[PDB]
């Protein structure tokens, strides 16, 4: 169980730009550095699963969720 | 190359040194930022003086010959025309590192660092042993040197008026080896792709997520789609050490603080290169982004993963890790800079 420091700290590597919200293109650039080539259609899907209120981004209450998994 | 600009030249790090850090940070494409290096060390480094490690709390020296090394009379120390309680909370610490394999020996220095000595001021002269100087000590101190059959001078002192000649006693290694100033990292920026091997054993077995639904599977994914937030999960995780940093790594018997994986394999990587050049180990711990009593040093020395160094105030440092952390390098902070109002992150910072 991690804690709510550490899971910002790793929330920081995915939401690479200033906002505190993960959006596609943050997760497809994560995705392939983590060697994973994916196509639009995947990267929607990982953020569609992660995306509890449906605004098209992943927030930090959401994250916790994907991490707590 | 050597050095390319004012700011290598600034930093203090000797140049053959930074050339291996140049090259390091290249090899294992990261931005590796550091402290100022005293430029008294500089010298000591370059010719494989001896490099301290988080044992050693003794207070260091700036004057004399003895400038740049740690002395075990902690008034020959930088702590000079202090008192009791200073003086005195200096004596455990002298004390305090020689109970641990720390041994004290004999200053002598080099032709070299004698000719810098006296370059710099430090020594304004000196009978052709009988040094003089300007510093405040030297009022209540006496000095002089003695050459051997080494090549060495031999430093030795008293006290004004009082009488005999001591050599001047300076902490080392167990091996030895007197200590001066490590290179202090200030942080580590890696970049994303640095994680993929780490995420994959950690979820994977080492293989790629095509190839592990193959391997263990059959002929809307949700089962990949789980995978993935798996890998990007570890990989997260891996990049900012969250299991690392939760405890201490130790090298041989020294304690070496929190560091992530990275982060050390970095370490070891530098102090190769630097043993390549004529130098013992020069980083000897992790970075500042884990020091619990952190540092406000105002300006720090950056090196690129594409080898460009420069100089950058805290102002033009929140800039730069923006833009880099734009190109996947990734960056965590201490700790302690947020409830303080330090913090080098412009977001939410909250839940
Ligand atoms: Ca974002
Ligand atoms: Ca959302």
């Amino acid at each position: 169980t991690d804690s709510e420091e550490e899971i910002r700290e790793a929330f920081r590597v995915f939401d690479k730009d200033g906002n505190g919200y993960i959006s596609a293109a943050e997760l497809r650039h994560v995705m392939t550095n983590l060697g994973e080539k994916l196509t639009d259609e995947e990267v929607d899907e990982m953020i569609r699963e992660a995306d509890i209120d449906g605004d098209g981004q992943v927030n930090y209450e959401e994250f916790v969720q994907m991490m707590t998994a | 190359a050597g050095y390319a600009n004012a700011a290598d030249r600034e930093s203090g790090i000797p140049a053959a040194v930074l050339d291996g850090i140049k090259a390091v940070a290249k090899e294992k494409n990261a931005t590796l930022m550091f402290r100022l290096v005293n430029p008294h060390s500089t010298s000591l480094i370059a010719e494989g003086v001896a490099t301290k490690g988080l044992g050693v709390h003794a207070k260091s020296s700036d004057w004399g010959l003895q400038a740049g090394y740690i002395p075990v009379n902690p008034n020959l120390s930088k702590l000079f025309g202090r008192a009791p309680e200073v003086i005195a909370r200096a004596d455990n610490d002298v004390n305090s590192s020689l109970a641990h394999g720390h041994t004290a020996v004999d200053l002598t220095l080099s032709k070299e660092r004698l000719d810098y000595l006296r370059q710099a001021g430090l020594v304004t002269g000196m009978a052709d042993g009988v040094v003089a100087s300007n510093h405040a000590g030297y009022e209540q101190f006496e000095f002089r040197v003695k050459e051997t059959s080494d090549g060495r001078y031999a430093v030795q002192y008293r006290r004004k008026g009082g009488d005999d000649f001591e050599a001047v006693k300076v902490i080392g290694n167990a091996a030895g080896i007197p200590l001066t100033a490590d290179i202090d990292m200030f942080a580590i920026m890696p970049h994303l792709s640095n994680f993929r091997d780490s995420a994959r054993s950690s979820v994977t077995s080492g293989d790629s997520v095509t190839d592990y639904l193959a391997r263990t599977r059959r002929a809307l994914d949700r089962e990949r789609i789980d995978l993935l937030w798996k890998i990007a999960r570890a990989g997260a995780r891996s990049a900012v050490g969250t299991e690392a940093r939760r405890q201490f790594r130790y090298d041989g018997d020294m304690n070496i603080g929190v560091i992530t994986d990275f982060e050390l394999e970095v370490r070891n990587a530098l102090n190769r290169r630097a043993h390549a050049v004529g130098a013992q180990d020069v980083v000897q711990h992790g970075t500042e982004q884990n020091n619990p009593f952190p540092e406000a040093d105002e300006k720090i020395f950056v090196v690129s993963a594409t080898g460009e160094s420069q100089m950058l105030t805290r102002g033009q440092l929140k800039e730069y890790i923006g833009q880099q952390r734009g190109e996947g390098y990734v960056f965590y902070e201490n700790r302690a800079y947020g409830v303080a109002g330090k913090s080098l992150f412009d977001d939410g910072l909250g839940a």
